[PDB]
């Protein structure tokens, strides 16, 4: 499972995400992940490798996001060492914003 | 387990910008915990990817290995859709299965 | 001065405005009642 600080970045600034690795009881185990992260039209651009061993399943990491960057939707994704073929995701949007100050409901 | 996040004051209701506060966190004695702490208008751009418990359950649950809400068409099928396997030593045995996924319904 | 305001000089702008904070990691040692321990935080806001 794979934590984002936030669901959309601004080209220039820094992306924190924690990886929980869990076994199939939900449990902390202590393995080494393959992480990559892809493009929108999917291309590897940073990936890790890393054990959790001693860390109680969690593995804090960062990456800084270039200006120079193509907008647009961005995923991560993740395997285990012993596991290729499962492989899990989750995704996020870089886009050039500044935040409002007020949000709408359609109901 | 049950982690809860709550304030630590009970008045000053809305503190100041830079105000100290004490955060108050209950949960399950041995745990390790981790934060983030983000703007709302963050999610009123962006809020899918959203992880939560619920999602996880969820997850799991795609991940049964059980087709069918109980009963079969025979005491072996009683097992094979419970996702269950059955050998004894007069004969009697389960069906053969060899597709890691549950059948399809006609839909 | 001497008139009814704040001078400007004294006035202290907010500058700290991230979105994202408070990426900390605690872990649950305190004495737990009823299994459950009780950690107090006590935390800095931002502007
Ligand atoms: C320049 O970069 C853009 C991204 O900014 C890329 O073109 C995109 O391609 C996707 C399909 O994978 C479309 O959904 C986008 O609309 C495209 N963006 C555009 C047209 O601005 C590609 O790397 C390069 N494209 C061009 C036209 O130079």
């Amino acid at each position: 499972f794979i934590q984002t600080d936030k669901t959309i970045y601004t080209p220039g600034s820094t992306v924190l995400y924690r990886i929980f690795t869990v076994n199939h009881k939900l449990l902390p185990v202590g393995r080494t992940v393959m992480v990559n992260i892809e493009n929108p039209e999917g291309i590897p651009v940073k990936q890790d490798s890393l054990s959790s061993q001693n860390q109680l399943g969690v593995l804090p990491l960062s990456w800084d996001i270039p200006e120079l960057v193509n907008m647009g939707q961005w995923k991560i994704r993740a395997y285990y060492e012993n596991s290729p073929q499962q492989v899990f995701s989750t995704e996020f949007e870089v886009k050039e914003y500044v935040l409002p100050s007020f949000e709408v409901i359609v109901e | 387990g049950s982690l809860v996040v709550k304030s630590g004051q009970s008045e000053d209701r809305q503190p100041v910008p830079g105000q100290q506060m004490t955060l108050k966190i209950e949960g399950d004695h041995g745990a390790r915990v981790v934060l983030v702490a983000v703007d709302k208008g963050v999610f009123v751009l962006n809020k899918k990817n959203k992880l939560t418990q619920s999602k996880i359950w969820d997850v799991v649950e795609k991940a049964d290995i059980g087709c069918t809400p109980g009963s079969g068409k025979d005491y072996a099928g009683v097992f094979s859709d419970a996702g269950l396997t059955f050998t004894s030593s007069s004969g009697q045995q389960t069906a053969q299965r060899a597709e890691l996924q549950c059948p399809q319904p006609a839909a | 001065l001497d008139e009814d305001i704040i001078a400007e000089e004294n006035i202290v702008s907010r500058s700290e405005f991230p979105e994202s904070w408070l990426w900390n990691v605690e872990d649950l040692k305190e004495p737990p009642k009823n299994g459950i321990s009780t950690k107090l935080m006590n935390i800095f806001l931002k502007d």
